[PDB]
């Protein structure tokens, strides 16, 4: 949930998109969430070593 | 007597970009114009004479 | 004074649970303070810049700390 | 009676501040009357036509500036 | 117990009329028994499941027809 | 009130036999109900109309069956 008043000016000043740039960070969050995720599945499903 | 002066401005993107309910901000609705036609109507009168 | 800008936040207050109000609160923050901290979204407000401080709670240059707690206190839900 | 229509509107109250309300309000209107001035904008309403009137308070063919303070008064901000 | 599963209504409580409520009612029911009948749309709740009921009223397989008019019971008018 | 206009009847006197009379009647009458029901013919009258009641007998939107009985009660025979 960008705004629209945004991509004018920030495209007008830096050129940068503003829509790819959110739409970069999220796909990239979930993607790094959900493998996160398993990696704490393995620590929080593995038994207690050493033991 | 210049006291009262008469101005006329625009909205500070501050404002306009949020309006009516925008990254939660609430109370601020655009403005709106409508247009409204209504209907005029006459009838003829009769005159007449006899000699 | 701030000696640049004065961005003014207006909370508007509001039934959150019963017989309970989250309190709407005039607050004016100097911009250099504002945009590098102001956590306000999703919380009933209307901002407008201004020369001068435009409400009665005012936040110069420096404040920081004093400010932080401020406007997390925007979301106060007093009965 | 009106002899043409009226308009019913049925105005639903919310809480507008702390510890207050925009009134709601059950009310006629002659259809004729209705159409020549009627306010209702974001009063929260929901209107219908009826041959005969709906509610309990009338406006009739002639009121006006009676029914003008009326439907500017769905927005009578109440303690 | 239900053994099963349970599906937790959490139904946020508005302002209906001026001084009329409809009750915030916190309740959970047996899956099997949620899944056959609910009635729950348009009530401002917010629903999540789990291993044990979550709430302090709690409908197990065996109510139905008390049930059947509890869910209903979520648009209850209280003055 | 009738609110849109008022069509008058006024129907003059005359002698119909020896000793007798078919007496004048002065009476105004809703346009909308005018329009609907008038028996008027060969009843020596004339008729003008206007936004106001121009006389004193005065039927209004709703009579119907009470000036429908006036209407060709105007060829009432008196002594």
């Amino acid at each position: 949930a960008y705004s629209i008043e945004l991509t004018q000016d920030l495209r007008a000043v830096h050129g940068m998109d503003a829509d790819a740039e959110l739409s970069g960070i999220l796909a990239t969050e979930i993607m790094l969430e959900i493998n996160r995720e398993v990696v704490d599945w393995i620590n929080y499903s593995a038994q207690v070593g050493k033991s | 007597a210049g006291a009262l002066v008469e101005i006329a401005e625009g909205m500070a993107t501050s404002i306009a970009e949020l309006q009516e309910g925008f990254n939660g901000s609430t109370d601020n609705p655009w403005n709106e114009m409508g247009f409204r036609i209504d209907k005029q109507v006459i009838e003829a009168k009769s005159r007449q004479l006899k000699a | 004074a701030s000696a640049r800008g004065y961005v003014n936040i207006k909370t508007f207050e509001q039934k959150l649970d019963g017989n309970k109000k989250i309190e709407g609160k005039e607050v004016s923050v100097a911009f250099p303070l504002y945009s590098d901290v102001h956590k306000i979204s999703g919380a009933h407000y209307q901002t407008f810049p201004s020369e001068k401080a435009a409400y009665s709670t005012v936040y110069e240059e420096n404040q920081r700390t004093e400010w932080i707690a401020a406007n997390e206190d925007l979301w106060k839900v007093t009965g």
